[PDB]
């Protein structure tokens, strides 16, 4: 499995749940050989409340079986520990893959969490962040921010990643927009 | 393997593969380019061949699909993920698949074709997702610009040598 991951904010858009959680078991095969999932303890839930969970609904995250077919793997020492996880719901199930947006909480910028706390939204249903994948990288609409990190350093958290949002400013018109905290 | 189908290793060192269909982003010519530069990679470090065939069931049957594709998991649409290959083993085993709905090119404006084909064959071959942001079976597709100097990792070495051995 290969990918380009989301920017933070793209992740917050298209996922269908954004929650907070530790992950308490190692992976097991349910009631698919399919899919592997681990059993998590959910504290903050940041979007999804179409799905409730409260602080006990949602008490596995999905994903597939093996790493080669995109399959999420987990390997943290405290059990305590902090996750951010922006997954989809097949069905009424939490899924993640290689690519989710997973990182432990305590690593966030406090600009992206203020972000995912608050200002995310506010670029979902207008903007879209475009990952630039060469370097005339392509001009797109004007609601598209492109995301120009990697191609410098080569990394999957940058500086537009740790502290830039892709805001809208006038109509037709998205831009990077600087989210201090 | 215990659960899913599917072997550590090829029980065999010459391995034949098929590019099943072709993908209209780019030429046929350029994509047999890819695929083949890609093989190679990995043919230079083990004393593993690879030939191509045009009809029945090769090893490893490369294609190009859109969302539902007649596995289990269907692909996401444009970006994310790019694309997802099998594990050594009997039929859908070792096949490799790409998402068309990516921009597919052969130089360093698009999604390289080369570079994702080198990684999801490292995984028909046997290999797993590497955490060194350097290795080739780094999952995050990482583009690098000028194409000529590519490198593989010592740790990919290290890693499909420990299953196949180096070349005699
Ligand atoms: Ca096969
Ligand atoms: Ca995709
Ligand atoms: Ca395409
Ligand atoms: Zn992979
Ligand atoms: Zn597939």
């Amino acid at each position: 499995c290969t990918c380009v991951p989301p920017h933070p904010q793209t992740a917050f858009c298209n996922s269908d749940l954004v929650i907070r959680a530790k992950f308490v078991g190692t992976p097991e095969v349910a009631q698919t050989t399919l899919y592997q999932r681990y059993e998590i303890k959910m504290t903050k839930m940041y979007k999804g409340f179409q799905a409730l969970g409260d602080a006990a609904d949602i008490r596995f995250v999905y994903t597939p079986a093996m790493e080669s077919v995109c399959g999420y793997f987990h390997r943290s020492h405290a059990r305590s520990e902090e996750f951010l996880i922006a997954g989809k719901l097949q069905d009424g199930l939490l899924h993640i893959t290689t690519c989710s947006f997973v990182a432990p909480w305590n690593s966030l910028s406090l600009a992206q969490r203020r972000g995912f706390t608050k200002t995310y939204t506010v670029g979902c249903e207008e903007c879209t962040v475009f990952p630039c994948l060469s370097i005339p990288c392509k001009l797109q609409s004007g609601t598209h921010c492109l995301w120009t990190d990697q191609l410098l350093q080569g990394s999957e958290k940058g500086f537009q990643s740790r502290h830039l949002a892709c805001l809208p400013r006038e109509p037709g018109l998205c831009t990077w927009q600087s989210l201090r905290s | 393997f215990r659960t899913f189908p599917g072997i550590p290793k090829w029980r065999k060192t010459h391995l034949t593969y098929r590019i099943v269909n072709y993908t209209p982003d780019l030429p046929k010519d350029a994509v047999d380019s890819a695929v083949e530069k890609a093989l190679k990679v990995w043919e230079e470090v083990t004393p593993l061949t690879f030939s191509r065939l045009y009809e029945g069931e090769a090893d490893i049957m490369i294609s190009f699909a859109v969302r539902e594709h007649g596995d289990f998991y269907p692909f996401d649409g444009p970006g994310n993920v790019l694309a997802h290959a099998y594990a050594p083993g009997p039929g859908i085993n070792g096949d490799a698949h790409f998402d068309d709905d990516e921009q597919w090119t052969k130089d360093t404006t698009g999604t390289n074709l080369f570079l994702v084909a080198a990684h999801e064959i490292g995984h028909s071959l046997g290999l797993f997702h590497s955490a060194n942001t350097e290795a080739l079976m780094y999952p995050l597709y990482h583009s690098l610009t000028d194409l000529t100097r590519f490198r593989l990792s010592q740790d990919d070495i290290n890693g499909i040598q420990s299953l196949y051995g180096p070349p005699p």
